């Protein structure tokens, strides 16, 4: 995956991701999930196949749901909220963020909640929704008090 | 409150098939697609005018209507005969089911009868609110402006006084009376900017349609004061204009006072309002009033703007703009005069003192008429 | 005559309204709780109509028995 | 917050230049105003309008 | 109480329809007849060439 990212390959990386699934369902859930996240991010980095990225990640989310890896599928849902904001998606990003918030507040994840709230504030600002953006950002601060030194995340919040 | 909303849709489809004959091919298709469904035989005495007397579903559809209505009637007979449930009991919701059958299936007459019956029977807060809402919805369905006025009067007078946080669920259609009528200038807006919907997408066919009504009403309402801080500042407003680009297009065109795109967008707006049953200002306040406001805004802060250049700054056809200005000056607004021998627009804007003086003398005329009438009242 | 003003009769502060001194989220204390305080502002934040209908009885007196912290 | 703020600042400079050059004149010709501001006529007229409306 | 029928009481013999059956307030201009404005603007665009 590192060499594929260095060269800029897309089809080979997609095939490798679609192939490594048995190895994913054979090891620690957290390690496999983070490997999946890293591979997906590296694939989405360079080659901008906007007609394929969303569909591939949605297939990955459906696969994670079938594997009952709830935190994995939630992480990819947050990643697609980020990709939706990158692609200037109007309200589908919004309802995906709302669904993520509903699924996550019942849990006690914190990094995902901060990222989701920050993305919601970002998309409110993109749609020029200033008061809801302010409310979401205040909630983002209230949630982000938890992580003490997330050096990237604190810069994002600021 | 979901019922009578698809009924509103079929009513608007009948409007689009009947009043504009330009829509006579796709209008037939949508009318058929929403009338072969929804059990439209009793609500087909209105549909027979445009299409055939009855579409070819007669046997099956009438059997379905009669069977469903007979089943609900049997249920109502059981509740009202075998059981003596009175007042605060389940007979109230039984008669609500009766009215729902008579409305969503049968014609409006039986629905209105069942409504008035249970309204006179039970006067509880929740029941009364629900039935007032249903009466308003069926009135705005069948375009009985008399029924709409009646239910609006009773609700705004006493029904809404008892019980709160439901007026926020009702004003959006309680102001539909002003919406469907000509009064889209002040009252409709003042009570209609409230972005608190009783349902996410219902009543007025959508939240997007709700917003389009808001935009039309505000555009009729004012021109460009701190409207930036009244509606433009609205975050939900900006979001829904992002959802609707052309709507955002003409709204921002009016706000920016760019007439070149404004007139084309305004013609598009008038065309859209034609495809809408809320077309009461067919010749007064589609485009003529909005451009009266726009021309006032333009020629104010101006003294002598040339016709030939204001024409290209406001579209094309110098003769078209000249005749429009003449017609509107004859109408009364556009406080200015036209120097035809030199083709100039010499405005006459009164000072604050002068215009307000004129307003006071007008009101003095009206009140002298009033006091003369009252002097007639006395000494007789 | 009856004197209309009442606050300056004995001073004791006055209308600290219409003035942003410290807005809200700018506070450094985050919450402590602050949820019972948003609860206390619910009544100023309209919601007196929603106190009824729902059947709740909104709080009236809020004592904070804390040190200058 | 790049194009929007740059446009806002540009409007600020336009308004400040016009207000700074406008005090002496009880009535001034707008092409002279445009000459002082070093711009065309239509844009200067549009800005002065949007200010005064 | 009398209706003053001595003055010629020619009641309106239509009894067919109220043209403004609703609360709409008309204006002297509102009742002019034209092809609204959309068609007129289309004709203007055509005569100017676009
Ligand atoms: N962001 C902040 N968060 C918490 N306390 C603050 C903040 N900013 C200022 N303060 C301090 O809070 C203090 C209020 O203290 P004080 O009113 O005397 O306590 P008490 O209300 O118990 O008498 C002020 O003196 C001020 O210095």
């Amino acid at each position: 995956g590192s060499l594929l990212a260095k060269t800029g390959q897309a089809a080979e990386l997609g095939g490798l991701l679609k192939y490594v699934r048995p190895f994913l369902n054979s090891i620690s859930k957290a390690k496999a999930a983070r490997l999946v996240r890293s591979l997906l991010d590296l694939f989405l980095d360079m080659e901008a196949a906007t007609g394929q990225e969303v569909e591939l990640c949605l297939e990955c989310i459906e696969w994670a749901k079938s594997e009952k890896r709830t935190f994995l599928r939630q992480a990819l849902e947050a990643r697609l909220v980020s990709l939706y904001f990158d692609t200037k998606r109007y309200q589908e990003a919004l309802h995906l963020g709302s669904q993520l918030l509903r699924e996550l507040k019942k849990m006690d994840d914190k990094a995902l909640l901060v990222e989701v709230q920050l993305l919601e504030s970002k998309t409110y600002h993109a749609l020029s929704n200033l008061p809801k953006a302010r409310a979401a950002l205040t909630s983002a601060r209230t949630t982000a008090n938890a992580i003490y030194c997330p050096p990237k995340l604190q810069a994002t919040l600021d | 409150g979901l019922p009578k909303n698809p009924d509103l849709r079929i009513a608007q489809l009948r409007f689009l098939l009947s009043l504009p004959e330009h829509r006579g091919d796709a209008a037939v298709r949508d009318e058929l697609m929403a009338a072969v469904r929804d059990n439209n035989m009793a609500p087909y005495y209105e549909a027979l005018c445009k299409s055939l007397d009855w579409q070819i579903d007669v046997d099956l559809l009438n059997k379905m209507k009669k069977a469903n209505e007979d089943e609900l009637k049997r249920l109502d007979e059981e509740l009202e005969d075998a059981e003596k449930n009175l007042g605060e009991s389940e007979i109230r919701d039984a008669m609500m089911a009766k009215a729902e059958y008579l409305c969503r299936i049968g014609d409006k007459e039986g629905a209105l009868t069942a409504f008035r019956k249970t309204y006179d029977k039970t006067v509880a807060l929740g029941h009364r609110l629900d039935i007032v809402f249903y009466l308003l919805r069926i009135g705005l369905f069948y375009m009985d402006n008399d029924l709409i006025t009646r239910n609006t009067e009773k609700a705004k007078s006493l029904i809404e006084e008892g019980g709160d946080w439901d007026r926020r669920n009702r004003l959006k259609v309680y102001q539909g009376l002003y919406c469907v009528a000509i009064r889209d200038f002040k009252q409709a807006a003042e009570l209609f900017l409230d972005t608190v919907s009783t349902f996410t997408s219902y009543e007025l066919m959508d939240y997007k349609t709700f917003v389009t009504y808001t935009v039309y009403v505000s555009m009729i309402a004012l021109e460009r004061p701190d409207l930036r801080e009244k509606v433009i500042k609205g975050a939900e407003i900006l979001e829904v204009l992002h959802s609707l680009p052309a709507v955002r297009q003409y709204l921002f065109s009016l706000y920016e006072c760019r007439y070149s795109v404004f007139f084309q967008s305004l013609a598009v707006v008038e065309q859209e309002m034609k495809k809408d049953w809320l077309f009461a200002p067919h010749y007064r306040y589609y485009v003529r009033e909005m451009r009266i406001h726009a021309y006032s805004q333009l020629l104010e802060s101006y003294r002598s703007l040339t016709l030939g250049y204001m024409a290209e700054a406001f579209g094309v056809g110098v003769e078209f703009i000249d005749q429009e200005l003449s017609r509107f000056i004859a109408a009364g607004r556009l406080h200015c005069k036209i120097d035809k021998v030199n083709e100039i627009v010499e405005t006459n804007r009164p000072d604050s003192k002068n215009w307000q003086y004129q307003e006071t003398i007008k009101k003095g005329d009206l009140l002298l008429n009033r006091v003369q009438k009252l002097s007639r009242v006395i000494n007789m | 005559d009856v004197l209309p003003p009442e606050a300056d009769s004995s001073i004791m502060m006055l209308t600290s309204d219409q003035k942003p001194d410290v807005m809200y989220a700018d506070i450094g204390g985050m919450d402590i709780q602050k949820q019972e305080v948003r609860e206390a502002v619910e009544l100023p934040l309209t919601h007196f109509e929603l106190y009824k209908q729902i059947g709740i009885d909104p709080p009236r007196g809020v004592l904070m028995y804390g040190p200058p912290g | 917050i790049i194009s929007t703020h740059l446009a806002k600042l540009y409007d600020n400079l336009l308004e400040q230049n016009l207000i700074r050059v406008i005090e002496p004149f009880s009535r001034v010709q707008i092409e002279h105003i445009s000459s002082l501001i070093k711009l065309s006529k239509a844009d200067v007229e549009r800005k002065l309008s949007q200010m005064i409306l | 109480d009398d209706e003053f029928e001595e003055f010629p009481a020619e009641d309106w013999a239509g009894l067919d329809e109220d043209e403004d059956a609703h609360v709409w307030e008309d204006n002297w201009d509102d009742d002019n007849v034209e092809d609204d404005f959309s068609n007129q603007l289309r004709a203007e665009l055509e005569k100017h060439g676009y």
